[PDB]
């Protein structure tokens, strides 16, 4: 055990010295301390010397640490002993900092979990320290914390023993709730209140009991009482809170219901005080607790409205909440709202009174400069309010309130600030309301495009985006297309409504394709000259996809000259040469321009070196693999291609070319002209990348490239699978697999345990063809060799290396493997059960017999869940 | 000027990966679990002054936890992570902030979903209920995209200084 002097100094580097370097080797020693065996004894001493707050509070912590870890080498007879010393520290500790009083009250608790010997601790603690005015503090502290600890994932108790705990904390439930009277005849309050929220959250208390008791009372008092502090305050609206989520039938728990009802409602006064004054904590908390209130009572208020627990002032009282001036405050019922609508004509004039409330809470100030920011705080908010107004709308009727919204913005001479925000609420539904009525809609269009250009950028904005929304109205309404297009080509124009102009216009292009054709023209003279329009890469981007889903749909004499035309500008521009930009504009004409390889030939060449210049750079160069990608998405440019990305590979191992390799293979992998160099250029890209992998912490260091690798792998075992199995290179790709089980980078291990699973079901899928017998003949040699090496891997990486969500992937492989030979394989288990370093032998048997007897493959990951629960 | 940050959260949620892309500007694709804990000085010049933050990059992993809860004494700031595309990442996101308030009570801690970028996301920015609630605040962020990955340091700093107006340069 270390000296006592060597702890008290490595504590002091911990929380003083202010190097980096040094306060991480102070924290490993002491880790290694916690860990050992002599934590106990030190600890205690610490404890006991007290010299100081930090030290008191590590040993406070490790004492709770070492008790809900370490509990296990502790012999019952030092159980007793224990249980003084935590009391007996508790006691002298008791004026220290409040940070060590806890840590101590959760080791008691949490040494009072777990041991049985320590029967009716509740009353022992309670009639020992209750009359001791000073003894108060920290007895409460422990009650608060013991109800939450009984699920705590840290203690972890079984099933039964925690089932147990439960109900005899209900059996005492009482002696506590009679002892937090006593104890509240500030500071002492909320502790209090505390107190009795988290036994409520247990739901261990009698709600018969309870609804006649004065601590209820009390809870409404405190709440009532403008002079109460914010701290006695917000103890006090989450006691309540917790009372009522305790609630779960309101007819079991009437007597407390009816309490609880009449008790909240006579906080709307205390809520109007509270507006009154500028006291922003406490409004936030009458409005949880309405919120709240509602939730609990939804069902009383559906059922039976107006009368008694359905009454109306419950809706008013969030309505009113809807109403309030700060923006922070309304988005804390829109839960209920949400939930109000899920569940549902009584409702429909609150829910179009709180579309009214939310179309006000989007109107920007009047001093705004520009466009509405959604970056920041506020356009945030105002898309919460957007998806909150798709979700009710079907309550109001998305004819009844677009029309209703439109309408009301010509009477009193409506001001730029109210007309965008009534504009962005309506361009939230624009998209759900039905084109069947299409005369009150199409009229709504005939207004916006009748705005002049002097109205204030923001309306100009939000209208553009209203635009937007409506396609499906331009879509059957073909005559408003040009002037549509004539509006949004003013606004793309002008360089702050640029970018909301260009995404406008993709929408317009992709429902209305159909007869695009004779703008196609100036979409291409916006390509021509598309950064002048000062755009954003999103925006620009987006726009050259629209022009590009048209070009698919024009004649195919006049595709082959304009999509040349549509590439030419970017090629000259590159040919001119951070190529970014061009790649990623390139790569999306070819995504989505599916109608090619004539227009090909001009955009090779200068890929080629744009792609050699930045070889060094892999984010150029995944964009540049992207680019390739789609413009295959030909055979003249598989070799150039091949060798080039060989060659770069070579010296700069880009995972994004195994990537690449991938889509090839499963696009040409089929086709046995290429099958032979396909595999050639896996056994080309994979010298460098196991030169890579070779490395230390190789798989650690480039998660990516395993990942891309096997995804390759994947491909050929599924597009060509005999070609990859009677070559060579199959034996060390399925050695780098095994080794690969134990990646802890999830998107890689997903991507190996993918390729294991693919491969080994190679023999058995399809046996109706005739290869079938050599691919079955190929995979038992596989097996033959390698079969129980990959089964202790497999078994290795589930017990001590992988977390929990790769059992269904193991499983899965575990799984082919005994379609292949199941009375071999269970062989091989147990031999990967033989080595493991406890577990008993009974364990490991019936493990065996679960997993080697499953019918299907989801006995085999139960199977191995419960046993991986056992590392 | 510093401060000292607790950095809490699920193992390969994002926490080391989040403080190197800030430490050294490399984003790094490498999951390496933490041992214990980690501390990483990091220096923000704003246009008040350069504010220093000594992160401690707390371990994840039930086995590397360390002293755990020993790390949080004095801790004036914390940051909570978890997976955006990961539910049993935020399952535990109670958990790690009672431990907290266990020992730094009335801290600002910041709620921090990690890997937005993803395709397929599995925890709604919608269901979150952290930011509702004051001296609480929640910032949708990626390490790899750099989304808002300076929020949470510039938010804290508002917090910590008492300045709203304070913005880095
Ligand atoms: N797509 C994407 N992946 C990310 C992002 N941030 C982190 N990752 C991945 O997640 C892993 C995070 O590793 P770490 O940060 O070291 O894990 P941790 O959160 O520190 O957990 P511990 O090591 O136990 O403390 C990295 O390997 C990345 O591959 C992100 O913003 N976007
Ligand atoms: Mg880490």
């Amino acid at each position: 055990k270390p000296t006592l002097q060597l702890v008290y100094q490595a504590v002091q580097a911990l929380y003083h010295d202010p190097d980096p370097s040094g306060k991480e080797r102070a924290s490993f020693w002491l880790g290694e301390l916690q860990r050992s065996v002599h934590a106990w004894e030190i600890s205690d001493q610490l404890l006991q010397i007290r010299q100081d707050v930090e030290s008191c509070y590590f040993a406070a912590q490790t004492m709770k640490m070492k008790i809900q870890t370490s509990f296990y080498e502790l012999p019952t007879d030092s159980h007793a002993s224990l249980r003084d010393s935590l009391l007996t520290h508790i006691q002298n500790l008791k004026d220290l900092s409040p940070v060590i009083v806890t840590q101590l009250a959760l080791a008691i608790a949490d040494l009072a979990l777990q041991m049985p010997s320590w029967k009716g601790c509740v009353q022992t603690l309670v009639e020992k320290y209750s009359n001791d005015v000073t003894s108060l503090p920290f007895l409460l502290e422990i009650l608060t914390v013991l109800p939450e600890e009984v699920h705590s994932r840290s203690l972890r108790i079984g099933a039964n023993r925690r089932t147990e705990i439960i109900e005899d904390l209900a059996f005492y439930s009482s002696t506590v709730v009679s002892l937090l009277m006593t104890c509240v005849e500030e500071k002492m309050l909320m502790k209090v209140f505390r107190c009795l929220g988290s036994w409520f959250n247990l739901g261990v208390l009698d709600s018969n009991f309870m609804a006649n008791n004065k601590l209820l009372a009390l809870l409404f008092e405190v709440l009532q009482q403008d002079k109460t502090s914010s701290n006695l305050h917000e103890a006090a609206s989450d006691c309540v809170c917790s009372a009522l989520y305790a609630i779960e039938n309101v007819e079991t728990n009437l007597p407390l219901a009816m309490q609880l009802f009449q008790g909240v409602l006579t906080l709307e006064t205390a809520y109007h005080m509270a507006v009154a004054r500028e006291d922003l904590d406490k409004v936030l908390n009458y409005c949880r607790i309405f919120t709240e209130l509602c939730e609990t009572f939804l069902e009383k208020i559906v059922c039976t409205p107006g009368q008694g627990l359905g009454d109306l002032r419950t809706l008013e009282l969030l309505l009113i909440c809807a109403g309030h001036p700060q923006y922070e405050v309304v988005e804390i019922s829109f839960n209920f709202w949400y939930r109000l609508g899920e569940h549902l004509g009584i409702f429909k004039a609150y829910i179009q009174r709180l579309l009214h409330a939310l179309a006000r809470h989007c109107q920007l100030e009047p001093d705004h400069e520009g466009v509405p920011e959604e970056t920041d705080d506020f356009g945030e908010f105002r898309m919460r309010v957007s998806d909150l107004v798709k979700d009710l709308i079907f309550l109001i009727g998305s004819m009844e309130c677009f029309a209703q919204l439109y309408s009301t913005l010509k009477e009193g001479n409506p001001p730029w600030e109210v007309t965008e925000a009534v504009l962005f609420i309506m361009a939230a539904i624009a998209k759900s309301v039905d084109p069947e009525n299409n005369p009150t809609l199409v009229e709504v269009l005939e207004g916006v495009v009748r705005l002049p250009e002097t109205v204030h950028t923001a309306v100009r904005y939000t209208s553009i985006e209203l635009v937007g929304e409506m396609s499906e109205v331009v879509d059957r309404n073909p005559q408003f297309l040009d002037p549509v297009l004539g509006y949004l080509m003013k606004g793309l124009c002008e360089k702050p409504l640029a970018s909301a102009a260009a995404k406008a216009i993709h929408n317009i292009c992709s429902v209305c394709r159909d007869h695009m054709a004779q703008h196609f023209n100036g979409l291409l003279e916006i390509a021509r000259s598309l950064d002048s329009f000062l755009l954003s890469p999103e925006a620009a981007v987006g726009l050259l996809k629209g022009t590009a889903l048209v070009l698919a749909r024009l004649p195919l004499d006049k595709i082959t000259e304009c999509l040349s035309e549509l590439c030419s500008v970017q090629v000259m521009a590159l040919k001119k040469l951070d190529p970014t930009v061009f790649l990623d504009r390139l790569a999306v004409i070819f995504r989505h321009t599916n109608p090619c390889q004539k227009v090909i030939q001009e955009i090779w060449p200068v890929l080629s070196e744009t792609l050699n210049k930045h070889r060094a750079d892999n984010r150029i160069v995944e964009r540049c693999c992207r680019c390739l990608r789609f413009a295959v998405r030909s055979a003249a440019l598989l070799q150039p291609l091949v060798t080039q990305m060989v060659n770069v590979y070579h010296v700069h191992q880009h995972s994004c070319f195994l990537y690449l390799g991938s889509i090839l293979v499963d696009e040409y992998g089929m086709e046995e002209g290429c099958r032979q160099g396909l595999l050639d250029m896996l056994q080309a890209l994979c010298i460098p990348t196991f030169q890579l992998l070779e490395q230390q912490n190789g798989l650690q260091n480039h998660p990516d490239t395993v990942d891309d690798l096997f995804r390759l792998a994947t491909r050929f075992i599924q597009r060509s699978p005999v070609t990859l199995l009677r070559s060579q290179v199959v034996i060390p790709i399925l050695q780098w697999a095994i080794a690969s089980t134990t990646l802890d980078h999830r998107d890689a291990n997903c991507s190996v345990m993918r390729f294991l699973r693919d491969l080994i079901h190679t023999g058995v899928a399809n046996d109706h063809e005739e290869d079938f017998e050599l691919r079955k003949e190929l995979i038992g040699q596989v097996m033959n060799q390698l079969g129980q090496q990959l089964v202790s891997q497999l078994l290795h990486t589930c017990c001590f290396c992988l977390p929990p969500y790769t059992l269904p992937d193991v499983a899965e492989v575990l799984w082919e493997i005994m379609q292949v030979d199941r009375p071999t394989f269970c062989r091989w288990l147990e031999n990967s059960l033989k080595g493991l370093p406890t577990v008993t032998h009974k364990q490991l048997t019936d493990f065996h017999k679960q997993v080697t007897s499953a019918e299907e493959c989801k006995q085999v990951c139960w199977a191995l869940r419960d046993f991986t629960r056992l590392f | 000027v510093q401060f000292k940050l607790v950095l809490v959260g699920d193992g390969g949620t994002g926490k080391t990966t989040f403080v190197k892309r800030h430490l050294t500007g490399e984003f790094e694709k490498k999951y390496v679990a933490t041992l214990g804990v980690e501390v990483h000085p990091l220096v923000f010049h704003t246009n008040r002054g350069p504010i220093k933050f000594n992160v401690w990059d707390t371990a994840g992993l039930e086995k590397f936890g360390g002293l755990r809860d020993g790390y949080y004494i004095q801790a004036q700031c914390a940051i909570i992570m978890f997976d955006v595309t990961s539910r049993v990442t935020y399952k535990n996101v109670p958990n790690w902030h009672r431990d907290l308030v266990r020992v730094c009570e009335n801290i600002p801690i910041v709620l921090c979903g990690n890997k937005v970028d993803i395709k397929d996301r599995k925890v709604k920015a919608k269901s979150i209920v952290f930011h509702r609630k004051k001296n609480l605040q929640y910032y949708d962020i990626s390490a790899k995209s750099n989304y808002n990955f300076e929020k949470p340091f510039l938010w804290l700093a508002r917090k910590l200084i008492g300045d709203p107006n304070l913005e880095f340069v």
